[PDB]
């Protein structure tokens, strides 16, 4: 047969809310110098 | 079975209204059977509508193999109960007579049992309409959208 499937979607709103929520706030490493080192042993690595 | 030709179905009648029989040391004349066969081919003619009635496999006689009695009357085992009580219910007013009640019902209860088969064959679902779609979850895949195939 066919007979009628029709989809009337009420999760695609969340996942996109979330989606937006997770891309508002972007986040990256941030290399800290160890305790006792340079207070500038990280900016070569951070930088490159 | 037993009977079979549409004579037979007259000589049933006959006996169930009690008019004539292989008992009976009287008998009905050839013309009022061969009247009794008229009849019958009348009412098969009038259930079945020219195929939108009771579909019952009667077999119609024609006019160049002459007698009509002696033709078989092509009806199913379970049709030939029913045929023959209704046969009888409309002759019966022929020999001043009023088929009893037991006869009347059967014959009624008959006429519903033969056209049972045929209206749960033709309650049928018409197709979906013209301005229906058939929905994502079958128009995903094929990009169907507004056919509803009629496969089954």
């Amino acid at each position: 047969t066919l007979q009628y499937r029709g989809q009337f979607d009420v999760v695609r709103p969340v996942v996109r809310k979330l989606v937006s929520e997770m891309r508002q706030n972007p986040i990256d490493v941030l290399y800290r110098p160890k305790d006792g080192a340079r207070p500038d042993a990280a900016d070569v690595l951070m930088g490159m | 079975m037993q009977i079979k030709t549409k004579g037979d179905l007259v000589r049933a009648a006959l006996r169930k209204l009690g008019v004539a029989s292989d008992a009976t040391l009287t008998d009905v004349e050839p013309q009022s059977m061969q009247d009794a066969v008229d009849d019958l081919e009348a009412m098969m003619a009038e259930w079945y509508q020219d195929g939108k009635g009771i579909i019952t496999g009667y077999v119609f006689s024609d006019d160049e193999n002459p007698p009509a009695e002696g033709d078989d009357h092509g009806l199913r085992s379970s049709a030939v109960s029913a045929v023959f009580h209704n046969l009888a219910c409309r002759i019966a007013p022929d020999y001043a007579l009023e088929a009893t009640a037991k006869i009347i019902a059967t014959a009624k209860y008959g006429k519903e049992l033969l056209y049972k088969q045929t209206a749960i064959s033709r309650a049928k679902r018409a197709p979906y309409p013209s301005r229906m779609p058939t929905g994502s979850g079958n128009s995903f895949a094929n990009l169907n959208e507004w056919h509803y195939f009629p496969g089954e």
